[PDB]
């Protein structure tokens, strides 16, 4: 069979020995076409470290797609790659970090595809909960980061068609492109009542709304807030301003390791390109430059896509969503405890929540 | 020894770049600037996305501009310079692009411009449909996002005098549209506004032609994409239609636009705790601390004597007070009827005809 290059692209310090061992399985690829892999490594995740980084082993090698790993919470990553994908018409799967961060609205033309939930998963998940422990009365807050629509309306959506009597006190909407010299977050802030708080955001922005919540008595005991993945982040980094009892959905590290995770996203470059090259008699074609995009485009398609969605490898259903997500991934529900740790305190998996306590203990 | 800031600016040609370094040259002879002085940066847009976001970071950011302007290009987007400079949240003005989309701020956060989007086209419509007492509009509107911006906008204007009766929208790609058209002739409102791309309008411009819906007592109202290339081509005699004066002068944009920064930048140093954008791309992922509040500076923003009119943003970093050509097509040439001042209508001399004749 013959080879196609796959870049695995590993940021921060790296287990690279577990991950080259973890593709042992190299005899293990017996479709139409075998990886050729080639782990790099990179210090830098700014715009610009990334894009000549993965265009210069585009124009070194001949690299059909790009597995990309980081150990950050730099949500931007995910946007960065999108736009490199698009551009130069190439998978890349951001298997973790800030490449795996919810890119809500990627491009047409994207070949990007994250590990971890979609926004409507974790809007979903988060019902789930506040069902169980009978929380009916809720607010949310968001910034404007893509998906904050997407996020209010599967909520919304989800409760206005509910047997159960859901009460969504207020919406809010908070500007952090302006700075809040005015204390106008402050205001916004103070209209809450609600026992439930869903907040939708980023990380850094989480710390910030967190340190206006609290100096206004919204930390105390009887608000509890519930956040999706990419607000816990990386759970080893716990920002102070975080009020403990903070719930969060997570795909962080914890039962899905990362050469895994490297693993079954070079199963899914290959056995998608074996596909294509067994009902077409041809791969597209790696793109020799990304300083020549703008006319080698009639050339270029993301014909690859539709075998990238559908892959399954040593029967197990690596499917994508339409969007670039992963279809059924076991999320991981947390809790930020007094000793300021994510602890695990629910699992859902086959669409099922399982939480661990009947009620919550107190921290 | 004046602390030199850095402006930016990507643009059409060179000599817009000489344009752009003179405007700058003349806001420090303006201005006050022993503390502050003003230097000007700049390329002309790269050929494709990906080098274009490169040449951002290695020739504007490596010198710490404060804020970048950035024309739309000739005969390619600002979108990888939103991008690019979005990241650091330094702000971005665009001159020249009209597309709605980069009004959106969970895309384009860092994005102000002083051309108003399409949408607000609407604004004009509204304002016509008072003095001409219009009260019974239909709306067609392309299925995409320009299109769903302007019926957004208009909807805002009638939903809290003149109300739509309805609002049909097609997929931009079709050609038969008599689907739609003939849903529009039974009704009773002859007044009809389309928001369309030129190949979209010339498909409508026909099928509405074969319906006999371009005759007299039929009003059709319009936007400058309507009545540009092809579908200036197919339009119906009496169509009345928009053009942004000085919509496409880069370099008087150039000019108010370094008007503009310039007095931000010297009120932004009014205030304390200033800190320096950041050098260069490389190894650098933090945003700018203070680009959140040289935004909001920008934005509150006032040039009342511009080259281009009066200069204030909206809360999207949208120009207002925009002036509008109102042209009529008569005898299939294209005539100035009337002007939209920026927020009042002024009817000249040339009379107004209609589809039909209709004096
Ligand atoms: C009201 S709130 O404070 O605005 N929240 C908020 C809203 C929007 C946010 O991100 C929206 C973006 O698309 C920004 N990104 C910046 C990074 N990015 C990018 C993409 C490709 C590049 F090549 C590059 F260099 C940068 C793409 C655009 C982030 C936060
Ligand atoms: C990345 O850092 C490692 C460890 O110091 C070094 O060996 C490598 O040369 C660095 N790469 C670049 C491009 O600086
Ligand atoms: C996805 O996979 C299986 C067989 O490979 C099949 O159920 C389904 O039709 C496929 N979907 C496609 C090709 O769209
Ligand atoms: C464009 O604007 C400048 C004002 O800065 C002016 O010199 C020139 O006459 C204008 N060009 C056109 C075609 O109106
Ligand atoms: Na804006």
């Amino acid at each position: 069979p013959p080879s196609i290059g796959i870049a695995v692209i590993l940021v921060g310090t790296s287990d690279e020995v577990a991950i080259k061992d973890a593709h042992e399985k190299d005899d293990f690829h017996h479709l139409s076409v075998v990886p050729r892999v080639e782990l790099v490594a990179m210090n830098e995740t700014d715009p610009k470290s990334i894009i000549t980084r993965i265009c210069d082993l585009m124009s070194d090698r001949k690299i059909q797609g790009v597995v990309f790993a980081d150990d950050t919470d730099q949500e931007a990553i995910a946007q960065i790659l999108d736009f490199i994908s698009a551009q130069t018409l190439t998978p890349i799967l951001g298997i973790h970090g800030g490449s795996s961060m919810i890119m809500a609205d990627k491009d047409e033309s994207s070949m990007f595809f994250q590990f971890g939930p979609s926004i409507e998963q974790q809007a979903s998940v988060m019902l789930n909960i506040m069902e169980e422990y009978d929380w009916y009365i809720f607010s949310i807050v968001t910034t404007y980061f893509p998906g904050y629509q997407d996020f209010v309306n599967k909520i919304r959506s989800t409760i206005e068609n509910s047997f159960v009597g859901w009460e969504l006190e207020e919406v809010l909407l908070l500007d952090m492109s302006l700075d809040d010299g005015d204390s106008k977050i402050q205001n916004q802030l103070k209209k809450l009542q609600s026992p439930i708080i869903l907040l939708y955001c980023t990380k850094e922005e989480a710390t910030y709304i967190f340190e206006v919540a609290n100096s206004v008595g919204l930390t105390g005991y009887g608000y509890t807030w519930i956040v999706p993945s990419l607000v816990a982040g990386d759970t080893d980094t716990v920002p102070s301003e975080f009020p403990t009892g903070l719930i969060s959905v997570s795909y962080d590290e914890w039962d899905y390791g990362l050469p895994a995770r490297v693993r079954d996203g070079i199963a899914i470059i290959t056995t998608a390109a074996s596909d294509m090259l067994s009902e077409h008699s041809f791969i597209p074609e790696p793109k020799s430059s990304c300083y020549n995009t703008h006319e080698k485009r009639i050339y270029q398609s993301n014909m690859l896509n539709r075998y990238l969605i559908n892959v399954t490898f040593e029967g197990r259903d690596l499917s994508f969503s339409e969007d670039g997500y992963q279809m059924h991934p076991k999320l991981v529900i947390i809790l930020l405890n007094k000793e300021r740790k994510w602890e695990r305190v629910g699992k859902w998996k086959d669409k099922s929540l399982q939480m661990k306590y009947y009620v919550w203990p107190r921290m | 020894d004046p602390k030199i800031v850095n402006i930016g600016a990507v643009l059409s040609t060179k000599k817009h770049e000489q344009i752009f370094r003179e405007a700058v040259n003349q806001a420090n002879k303006r201005h006050f600037t022993r503390k502050i002085q003003l230097q000007a940066t700049s390329v002309t847009h790269r050929p494709n996305a990906i080098q274009m976001a490169l040449s951002v970071c290695e020739d504007l950011i490596s010198s710490q501009v404060y804020a970048i302007l950035v024309s739309h290009p000739p005969a390619l987007t600002p979108t990888p310079i939103s991008y690019t400079a979005g990241f650091y949240r330094i702000p971005v003005i665009g001159l020249t692009t009209r597309m709605s989309i980069y009004s959106d701020k969970s895309i384009h956060l860092s994005f102000l411009r002083t051309v108003p989007p399409y949408s607000h086209q609407a604004l004009v419509w509204f304002e016509m449909m008072r003095l001409f007492n219009w009260n019974h509009v239909i709306l067609i509107v392309s299925d995409d996002h320009e299109g769903r911006a302007a019926q957004k906008k208009l909807e805002t204007l009638l939903e809290g005098g003149p109300k739509a009766d309805k609002v049909l929208q097609f997929e931009p790609g079709t050609k038969n549209l008599t689907a739609l058209l003939l849903e529009a002739k039974e009704l009773e409102a002859r007044v009809i506004i389309l928001s369309a791309s030129e190949d979209d309008a010339t498909a409508v411009y026909k099928s509405a032609a074969m319906l006999d819906m371009t005759g007299a007592g039929y009003v059709w109202l319009v936007g400058e994409r309507e009545i540009s290339g092809s579908a200036l081509r197919y339009a119906p005699d009496g169509i009345i239609g928009l053009q942004l004066i000085n919509g496409k002068n880069e370099s008087a944009h150039i000019s108010d636009a370094v008007a503009v920064v310039a007095q931000a930048i010297h009120e932004l140093f009014e205030m304390e705790n200033i800190t320096d954008p950041p050098r260069g791309c490389v190894g650098n992922t933090n945003i700018w601390k203070t680009g959140p509040l040289f935004k909001r500076v920008l934005m509150s923003s006032k040039y009342p004597d511009g080259v281009t009119g009066r200069i204030e943003f909206n809360e999207d970093g949208d120009r207002k007070f925009a002036q509008y050509s109102i042209m009529n097509l008569q005898n299939r040439k294209l005539v100035q009827v009337g002007i939209f001042n920026g927020s009042y209508i002024i009817q000249n001399d040339r009379k107004i005809i209609w589809p039909g004749g209709e004096t």
